[PDB]
DNA sequence: GGAAGTAGTTACGCCTGGTC
DNA sequence: AACTACTTCC
RNA sequence: GACCAGGCG
């Protein structure tokens, strides 16, 4: 048979042909190729208030990425210049207009309707299809995978959203009123409708419509949708005798009250309360056509199909009532479809295009009315061109991408791309999020599902509120892109399916559902499914098609939608997998590609629905005749940061989660482009190293070309109690030789802002006569131009861009840019450039050398976080009989409570790899077994247990016990103690509350919250509570009139204190209270409440 | 100077608002084009000034010094206060329409007045009585005092009062009650009728609820900041006031000019909506007032309520000066009551020290050093209150002019008292006072024994450091909050500050059987621990080379009180017969011959006699997070300084032992022989066969349900019981075979770190995984993964992991373990949120309860909650593990003291 | 007594950046 | 959302 | 200044 080492070649070919960001690129390419034109086709031509004029819409075209200079013209624009000059990497969008004058169409005019931002490495970007040298010449890292946008100079990545499958009805139990609830999320043109039917405890059927304030009896809706005959309704809902009786009982009390014509009026009463009968009818039919089952259509011709779909939903809820079917799981991945960059862009562009269409209509009507018809019909091209106003669409789209607040309630869709290292960027580009609120305890939604196998990483998920709700894709996951539904419908109908109009469903007849909607009926549904999959394997049917059946309820589901997470499997027939040794050799020699293997029907893509019908084997030697598929590589079920962990199955799951999460925070050469890149913060490990024990997936992906971490010599012993409690002891000599050394980059930005009236600011060294002038020492490194020379040492509070702004005090004010108060470094790079509007812009990059010290956080790939508790000289470190000195010491007390046997196995493997001169394979399930590693260590001349005889450095005698020592790949995280230490004696305060400001960046004060107040009270410390909460935040003195209790007024001009409310001058005394309480008294004296104060003598 | 004795809350009268105001605002504008405030606008200088360079017209003070002053807006037509809407509705439907009386009988009036005078102390009884009066008045149709129909009043969401009258014969109409007629109705209410409605005759008036004059909050209460772009960013209150002024001006114009009543009513409703959203934007049933951007505005109600509101965000808890935060790192070489402070923080934070007779020289030296050198000062304050920053060309003069009575803000130095806090702050030990010890590097240092109170674990933890500034606060901290105290937890009356992992493991390596140490090791460990000693005790053994050797028990006894005597069984007791023999020997006379005890010495029975350890090994029972017998006795019988000294010495000693003796954990720590592996394999095989038999019996209907649950639940419970028992048996085999010489076993049996479950999961099967107490079921239909046949209920197919961590997990078992870990990690956050909310509720309910000088516990109004705290008068912190007094311990201690 | 409505809460800090 | 508790129509 | 997102214990 085929070894798993031979299936590894096929998996590597899969990752070679298709990158790691193929979901974003595929979705965006589909959006550009067809999505924009689809949206424009939904948006019919603009019809203004003109007697005989209206414009049709032609073909959407997107040009090359170009930028319109403020005083020049459209130069070509490349992503580096877009992300350096704080531009948006967009392209002109052109739309043809067909003017219809009195029913006839003239020649088209092409007008630019706005700019569309371009995702990097897509089919329209300038980086597409460029060799490594060409990308390098453009100042780009060839390792960068694209898939993100550049908006106003910042890199924005759109995170996929794990929504519920549209147009699919799910049944479940309310468990409160004993009412069975079946809801569907019908989608049409970006609008979702929550249509639900309800069987209450009384046995009557109710339907909920989002815009109908109250539920309506189901038979009323069924008759309003064109079903005049009662018997027709009973037949359409179901033919089973029990269901027939239920529908008869539900319909008798409906027909005795509301007939066909009465139902629309009854709905209208609730929809449009009042006496306007025609308006009630109009509103009822509007909410029927638009707000009930919009996916079926909005025309009255689609009302009948709405009735059939509602009858099917009612039949499902009845079957749930009878218990013939189980509850529909909402976490089952057959019921969830991802929303990608393509569809989210489609919806956002739809909203922006609606705004532009309405604006152009307004402009056309206004211009026509306010200059008549002299040139509107004399030259229609100028009339159309001047009415365009294209900035609306581009501003809307760019604002949505930059802020992340999508149209509707969606928020956080677009997030700032993480560029800490390779792993963080790729994992962010492979991330999935859930729309549920993170505060609530979604126990069923935060847990791992069996359908996540091969689709979602089981171990990589953040800790805290987002646990389980933020997911990352497995390495084998593939997300579909929709195929045209009409061709699929036609092919399925040709296969033998007869539409429900001709043949009605029966218990002995299979119900076929395409894309979640019922299409027809067939006998022997298993034969139909077999024919479908045989056709797909033969190649005549596209890859995206997936089909499954259910013997329990006799239903065949056909899926061809977009956003389905799938995994590849090897087709097994009659106990023999389709993949053979010659296929593997052809793949290895480059004669065969992954797409070829998919097209020949050797490897199959299955989502959860089709996988339900599968019986998958995990190893080639486990295949029997009953198996339907074989696992290509079980180690690919993990995510990318989770695949960084070696021997992950020898660790506890929480520690694997910790390691996967901490792999995205390590320091290393994340991108070779870092030197010329302008970014707010960045790190650079000076000597990155390949993990000696590493998975083959890490080499296949490309992590080896951008490593983040180093291999340390680690001894597991307790040393002077300074590695106690997860602390770490490190070697001073190793640090001084370059171990874990790094540099921190910060890029300050200063813009020469152009205010109104020509009042500009100036880059210059300000004279001391300007207002807000800092010390003359702070401008020491500045040049006469106003910019700091590069490679000049800069410490805290020193300025980099001397700048003065026009006066606005009630001489020129100063607004120069200086380094942050707690940050030092050397000026690595000073660039000067021009903004989008044309003002001068300067970026200054400061690099600070961060040698490891006490408090810096270190982590291993197995989840063992820790900070440096001590830095010990080499002569104080213990040494081995072989001359090996540890670079790091970890307390043994952290091993057993955490149960990370994988770390010990990795230490053994690292020692063996170093001794052999060959790196050790640490793949998830096919890596080198621990027994082989121990035997090899024994044969190399060392103890098989990994324990070695060690000597104490301080006293010189050998330790009593044999010390476990090895090589473990430790990574330095960006949580440095220099970036976290903060101390505030006294500084700025907020204007509103006079309390200290918030934040390390603005000399903030630490919040002494109410929990600490209760802690202080429980100690009995009353004066300490006064000192901490009154003297040190907002202590003030107020004048109170003893006669009235209001706040007295002190006239500094007249040198008098009095109460305006009563005019008292003798009964006035000071009180001492926090300024926040005086503000509270002010807000209480607002909204008309009198807080009279009574004073006591003390 | 005065202090606030009480606060009386009332409703401001229109005359009060008119007199208290400094301006009447008419212009709905903020600033002019040049940048100066518009006279008559919301930012008029007669309401205070916030922009630097301006001057106040009411105070004459500059920005930040003028407190702020109120203004009023004379509303053209009165509006209804949203806060008092339901109160106005209740009063309207409980009082007469024409005369205004409460519509209650005079006998009922006098009886309810008498019942109001009584039962006023508690709010609940008064509220219930008010509801009863409201119901009785609401039901009534005719006013008893004057014959008049009382049409019922309907109330929709805010400020919509709608009473229903019979317009025609048999036809009724609802008439909307405008604020004018509502207010007039309220003025007609007499003063003798207010108490039965709950209103105060003087501090409140029902008519004042309908507000005709709106106070404008001062400028300082709604500041506006100028953005770096040059544009002005106003507050939400400023915008809402501008809109209110604009609409009020429109209404006044339409009223004086003359308009159709419908337009006037529409403008009136617009003004009412503006005022209602100004007072409470999230009031029920009102469209929130949205900002131009699209977000809703934050108004007075949002200013007050909420976690980010005024009360919780700026009154109960607020940001403070003289605080610091950085990562914490371990430091076993500082005392338990000390903290290592970085030089940067010590130089930044200062302690105000008034110069006196004795500290004049030191303050002169530190003024000479200045803000640069660490033992220096930052500021010098003369007695007049004028402060001067120390700098070059100032140090010599300020040092010369130090005199006496001046204030010098000096740097932190050794011995200073500070507050140290890791702030998830659950109990009162989350903040304790530590003595400052200045350290070179930039991280906080903490002794290991003080970790359990803070729950700190040196994995990136950060702790806040607060420096008390007044001498009263410093004394309070140093007397009540120091780390020497709080060794015993108030929760359970047991030691919370004790050895954690390395102290326990090193103590076991020290005191265990056969553990001996050389002369150099003994001297070095005694010097390292800080134990004072000038002569070593006589050695216990002699090496084969004649070298003297000391037992670990002698070294441990060198740091015990010479009077201490106690015996107990620790966790290392595996053969109870030896412990019973030792107890039988002790019980005969209570002073057994030391050599006789040494003959029967056992590691599982600790027996200290006159401060000499004669049997037993140091365990978690000696000192630990809970049940530290020796530490508890030392802290209860010898004081709290002796406990601190013993804790420091024993921690350093055990650390030295574990460091220089070698303590490691390797792969071999999870190894089992072939016999143990075979026994475990047979255990799992028999468990799987039993589960198969149960499944087959359930499939044939052979099994019958257990009481209280169905057949399916019976089968599930039986399967889980079998699997748990199999895991227990495999763990028992592993425990039997691994032995006590394994370091992983050593730290688990001694309680230093890890349980038996960890060793079982690491050296034997992992056991059954479960979510919410059930077997793994979430996945496909009839199965969990698609690698198992649907409908399978077997052990492996439902989450029973048959592999150890050492043996490596199969992919199915890996996914099952991932599910278990996920359920645990999900549980943690939900539990912490629920616990935090419950703790907040408990604290807000029990905050003020305290013990009076007579021994009782009383509520703030004087209500006695407990006539004796804890029903016996003993503080749980001072109690003996919840007991009033340890009678047997006292008896044995006294008998040994006298008869000894 | 329902049977809906309505309102009120849902741990504590801290850090970073980005846009208004 | 998911809990409670009132309130309040029935 | 408040909003969002991501992290840390
Ligand atoms: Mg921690
Ligand atoms: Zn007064
Ligand atoms: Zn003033
Ligand atoms: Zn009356």
């Amino acid at each position: 048979d085929v070894t798993p080492d031979d299936l590894w070649i096929v998996m590597e070919s899969y990752w070679q042909e298709k990158g790691l960001v193929r979901q974003h690129l595929d979705s965006y390419n589909a959006f550009i190729e067809r999505g924009l034109q689809e949206v424009v086709n939904e948006f019919g031509g603009i019809k203004p208030d003109i007697p005989d004029f209206e414009v049709k819409f032609g073909k959407i075209r997107v040009g090359e990425p170009e930028f319109q200079e403020p005083h020049g013209q459209r130069k070509p624009l490349y992503p580096m210049d877009a992300r350096i000059r704080n531009l948006t990497y967009a392209a002109p969008l052109y739309l043809e207009m067909i003017p219809v004058i009195k029913g006839v169409e003239q020649d088209p005019v092409e007008v630019r309707i706005g700019e569309l931002p371009i995702m990097l490495k897509s089919k329209v970007c300038r980086l597409y299809g460029l060799s490594d040298e060409e990308l390098i010449k453009l100042g780009e890292d060839p390792k960068d995978p694209g898939g993100y946008f550049i908006i106003n100079g910042s890199e924005r990545v759109i995170v996929s959203i794990e929504d519920i499958a549209p147009n699919r009805t799910l049944v479940e139990k309310d468990e409160r009123q004993e009412k069975y609830i079946a809801k569907v999320f019908s989608y049409r043109h970006g609008y979702r409708a929550l249509v639900a039917v309800e069987r209450r405890k009384d046995g009557i059927l109710y339907v909920d419509i989002p815009n109908v304030p109250k539920p309506v009896k189901f038979v009323y809706v069924m008759r309003a949708l064109g079903l005049e005959r009662d018997k027709d309704i009973v037949e359409a809902v179901g033919n089973d005798p029990e269901v027939q009786q239920i529908m008869f009982d539900n319909l008798e009390d409906a027909s005795d009250i509301t007939t066909q014509q009465e139902a629309l009026e009854f709905i209208g009463k609730l929809v449009a309360p009042g006496q306007a009968r025609e308006y009630r009818l109009k509103r009822a039919e509007y909410v029927i056509d638009n707000n009930l089952l919009p996916h079926m259509g909005v025309s009255p011709e689609d009302r009948i199909k709405k009735a059939y779909y509602l009858g099917m939903m009612a039949l499902k809820v009845i079957e749930l009532s009878l218990g013939r079917r189980p509850e529909d799981d909402k976490d089952h991945y057959a019921n969830k479809r991802l929303r990608l960059a393509g569809d989210l862009l489609k919806d956002l562009f739809r909203v922006a295009f609606s705004q532009l269409v309405k604006d152009i209509q307004y402009q056309m009507t206004k211009t026509y009315q306010r200059k008549g018809d002299k040139y509107t019909f004399g030259n229609i091209h100028r009339f159309i061109r001047n009415s365009i106003r294209p900035d609306v669409l581009t501003e809307r789209i760019e604002h949505a991408l930059a802020t992340g607040a999508w149209p509707g309630g969606r928020t956080g869709v677009s997030q700032l791309l993480d560029r800490t290292n390779y792993m963080s960027t790729l994992s962010h580009l492979r991330r999935v999020t859930s729309p549920l609120d993170r505060e609530q305890p979604h126990f069923e939604a935060r847990d791992l599902h069996g359908t996540h196998w091969g689709r979602i990483c089981p171990t990589e998920t953040p800790e805290g509120p987002n646990c389980g709700l933020v997911k990352n894709l497995a390495l084998m996951a593939q997300i579909t892109t929709a195929v045209p539904e009409e061709e699929i419908r036609e092919y399925l109908m040709s296969l033998g399916i007869v539409p429900i109009e001709v043949r009605r469903p029966d218990p002995t007849l299979w119900r076929v559902y395409l894309n979640g909607v019922l299409i027809g009926t067939i006998e022997d549904g298993k034969a139909l499914v077999q024919r479908i999959r045989q056709d797909r394997r033969s190649g005549k049917i596209s890859d995206v098609i997936n089909v499954a059946y259910y013997e329990d309820v006799k239903e065949v589901y056909v899926n061809s939608d977009d956003g389905r997470v799938r995994r590849p499997l090897i087709i097994v027939e009659n106990g023999v997998p389709k993949l053979t040794k010659e296929h593997v050799q052809a793949v290895k020699e480059g004669r065969l590609k992954w797409s070829d293997l998919i097209k020949m029907g050797i490897i199959e893509y299955l989502d959860a629905e089709e996988e339900e019908n599968a019986y998958v084997a995990m190893w080639p030697w486990e295949v029997t005749e009953e198996h339907t598929h074989l696992e290509l590589m079980p180690a690919a079920i993990l995510g990318l940061p989770a695949s960084l962990v070696p021997y992950p199955e020898h660790n506890a799951a929480p520690r694997n989660t910790y390691g996967a999460g901490m792999a995205k925070q390590s320091l290393g050469l994340g991108w070779a482009n870092f030197r010329i890149r302008v970014d707010t913060r960045g790190h650079l490990l000076h000597y990155p190293q390949i993990p000696l024990v590493n998975s083959r997936i890490m080499k296949a992906v490309g992590y080896e070309d951008r490593p983040a971490g180093q291999n340390f010599v680690v001894a597991v012993l307790a040393y002077q109690g300074y590695n106690m409690e997860d602390a770490i002891i490190i070697n001073k000599a190793s640090i001084e030789r370059g171990l874990a050394r790094s540099t921190f980059f910060r890029t300050y930005e200063a813009e020469e802002k152009k205010y109104l009236g020509g009042q500009t600011d100036k880059f210059e060294i300000p004279d001391p006569t300007v207002r807000g002038y800092r010390g003359e020492k702070y401008y020491r490194n500045l040049d006469e131009d106003g910019l700091i020379f590069p490679e000049s040492k800069v410490e805290g509070k020193d300025v980099l861009v001397g700048r003065t702004s026009p006066p606005r005090f009630l001489e020129r004010r100063e607004t120069s840019v200086a380094v942050r108060p707690s940050e030092k470094g050397v000026v690595d790079k000073v660039i000067i450039t021009e903004t989008g509007d044309g003002t001068k812009l300067v970026k200054v990059t400061v690099r600070d050398l961060r040698i490891p010290e006490l408090g810096d956080k270190f982590a291993s790939r197995h989840g063992q976080k820790g900070v440096i508790g001590l830095i010990v000289p080499q002569e104080d470190m213990p040494w081995t009989e072989s001359g090996i000195v540890p670079d790091l010491i970890v307390n043994p007390h952290g091993i057993p409570s955490r149960m990370t046997v994988g770390q010990l196995i990795e230490a053994i493997g690292g020692k063996v790899a170093s001794l052999k001169g060959r790196r050790v394979d640490g793949t998830a399930f096919i890596g080198e077994p621990e027994e082989k590693l121990r035997k090899e260590l024994e044969e190399l001349g060392f103890k098989h247990t990994g324990r070695e005889i060690m000597y104490d450095g301080i006293t010189g005698k050998r330790l009593e016990a044999d010390i476990f020592i090895g090589v473990i790949y430790y990574q330095r995280l960006h949580h440095m103690v220099a970036d976290k230490i903060h101390a505030r004696s006294r500084g700025p305060v907020q204007v509103l509350t006079k309390q200290p400001t918030e934040g390390r960046a603005r000399e903030g004060g630490l919040r002494f919250g109410e929990m600490e107040r209760d802690v202080l009270v429980g100690h009995g410390a009353a004066m300490l509570l006064i000192e901490r909460l009154l003297e040190e935040s907002d202590k003030t003195e107020v004048w109170v009139c003893e006669n009235c209790g209001h706040i007295a007024l002190e006239d500094k001009r007249r040198r008098r204190v009095y109460c305006p409310v009563c005019g008292e001058e003798e009964r006035i005394s000071k009180v001492e209270m926090s300024y926040a309480f005086k503000l509270l008294l002010d807000e209480l004296k607002a909204m008309v409440i009198r807080p009279k104060l009574n004073l006591s003598e003390r | 100077k005065k202090v606030i004795g009480s606060i009386e809350f009332g409703i401001l009268s229109p005359q009060e608002i008119r007199k208290m105001s400094a301006v009447e605002v008419t212009v709905p504008d903020t600033y002019d084009d040049d940048g100066y405030p518009i006279e008559g606008g919301v930012m008029d200088k007669r309401m205070g000034v916030i922009d630097p360079g301006l001057r106040c017209e009411t105070c004459g003070g500059r920005a930040g010094e003028c407190p702020g002053h109120f203004g009023h807006i004379e509303l053209a037509r009165p509006v209804i206060h949203v806060g008092f809407a339901k109160t106005i509705y209740r009063i309207l439907e409980s009082t007469c329409r024409e005369c205004g009386r409460i519509k209650l009988t005079d006998e009922e009036i006098e009886e309810y007045m008498k019942k109001i005078e009584l039962a006023r102390n508690r709010r609940s009884e008064f509220n219930e009585i008010i509801k009863e009066i409201h119901k009785k008045a609401k039901e009534r149709m005719v006013c008893p005092h004057c014959g008049a129909p009382q049409y019922p009043i309907k109330f929709e969401k805010p400020t919509i009062y709608w009473e229903i009258r019979k317009d025609e014969q048999g036809n009724e109409y609802r008439h909307r009650l405008m604020p004018t007629e509502v207010r007039d109705w309220l003025e007609k209410i007499p003063d003798k009728d207010l108490p039965l409605l709950g209103l105060d005759p003087e501090k409140s008036r029902p008519e004042w609820m309908v507000l005709t004059v709106l106070p404008v909050p001062p400028v300082t209460a709604r500041p506006s900041i100028t953005l770096e772009t040059g544009i002005r960013a106003e507050d939400d209150l400023t915008h809402k006031l501008v809109d209110i002024i604009r609409i009020n001006n429109r209404l006044k114009q339409n009223i004086e000019a003359g308009a159709p009543q419908l337009i006037i009513e529409d403008l009136w409703d617009l003004l009412q909506y503006h005022v209602t959203t100004y007072i409470n934007n999230e009031a029920p049933g009102v469209p929130p007032a949205k900002h131009k951007s699209g977000r809703p505005l934050k108004t007075l109600a949002q200013r007050l309520k909420g976690k980010e509101g005024r009360f919780r965000g700026n009154l109960s808890g607020k940001r403070v000066n003289f605080s610091a935060r950085t990562v914490i790192s371990p430091d076993p070489m500082i005392s338990i009551n000390e903290v290592g402070v970085p030089v940067e923080v010590a130089m930044e934070l200062t302690v105000p020290e008034k110069v006196t007779e004795f500290n004049i020289e030191r303050l002169r030296k530190m003024v000479l050093n200045g803000p640069d050198k660490y033992p220096g000062a930052n500021y010098v304050i003369d007695p007049e209150g004028r402060r001067r920053r120390i700098m070059d060309s100032n140090k010599e003069t300020l040092a010369n002019q130090l005199d006496i009575g001046w204030t010098v803000e000096r740097h932190l130095m050794d011995g200073d008292i500070v507050l140290f806090n890791r702030q998830p702050s659950l109990h009162r030990m989350s903040i304790m006072a530590h003595r400052v010890r200045v350290m070179p590097y930039r991280t906080f240092r903490l002794n290991l024994a003080v970790c359990p109170p803070y729950n700190a674990d040196f994995d990136g933890d950060e702790m806040n450091l607060h420096v008390p500034q007044t001498e009263e606060a410093q004394a309070e901290a140093r007397i009540l909050m120091e780390v020497q105290n709080h060794i015993i937890s108030p929760r359970y009356g047991g030691p919370i500050i004790g050895g954690i992992q390395d102290h326990i493991s090193g103590g076991y390596l020290l005191t265990r059987e056969g553990a001996y140490f050389t002369r150099d090791e003994v001297e070095q460990m005694l010097m390292f621990a800080g134990v004072d000693i000038t002569e070593l005790p006589e050695p216990d053994k002699y090496d084969e080379n004649g070298n003297p050797l000391w037992s670990g028990k002698t070294i441990f006894s060198l740091l015990l009180p010479e009077d201490l005597t106690v015996w107990y069984r620790n966790k290392l007791c595996d053969e109870p017969e030896r412990c019973e023999a030792l107890e039988k020997l002790i019980e005969e006379k209570l002073m057994p011959d030391p050599e006789e005890v040494r003959k029967l010495a056992y590691d599982g029975f600790v027996y200290i006699q006159n401060g000499k350890l004669l049997s037993g090994a140091i365990d978690k029972k000696a000192y630990g997070r809970e049940d530290g017998i020796i530490l508890d006795l030392i802290v209860r019988e010898y004081g709290v300084e002796r406990a601190r000294q013993f804790l420091d010495q024993v921690t350093k000693l055990t650390i030295w032992v574990i460091t220089h003796k070698g303590f490691t954990t390797g792969i071999d720590d999870e190894d089992l022989p072939e016999e143990a592996r075979d026994r475990i394999r047979e255990i799992i095989r028999e468990a799987e066969e039993r589960v198969n038999k149960l499944i087959e019996a359930y499939k044939r209907g052979e099994l019958e349900p257990l009481p209280g649950k169905s057949l399916e639940d019976t089968l599930e419970s039986l399967i889980m019981a079998v699997l748990a028992e199999a895991r227990d048996n495999a763990g028992a085999v592993a425990e039997k075979y691994l032995g006590m010489d394994n370091h992983t076993v050593i730290m688990a049996k001694t309680g230093a770190r890890g349980k038996i479950l960890n060793i079982t999961q690491m050296a034997a099967l992992l056991g059954q995984q479960s979510i919410r107490g059930k077997r793994l079921y979430r996945g496909f239909r009839g199965r969990v993964l698609s690698h198992f046949k649907p409908g399978d209920l077997g052990a492996r197919a439902k989450g029973f992991v048959v592999n150890s961590y050492k043996s490596g997990l199969t992919p199915q078992e890996y996914f099952f373990h991932a599910m278990g870990g996920r359920e645990g990690l999900v549980d943690t956050a939900v539990r912490t949120a629920q616990s935090g909310y419950m703790q907040r509720r408990l604290i807000n309910a029990l905050q003020d309860l305290k013990v009076e000088y007579d021994g009782t516990v009383r509520s703030p109004e004087g209500i006695i909650v407990q006539f004796k705290y804890g029903e016996d008068g003993v503080d749980p912190m001072k109690s003996w593990r919840g007991k009033t007094v340890d009678v047997d311990r006292i008896i044995v201690r006294t008998l040994l003291k006298m008869r000894g």
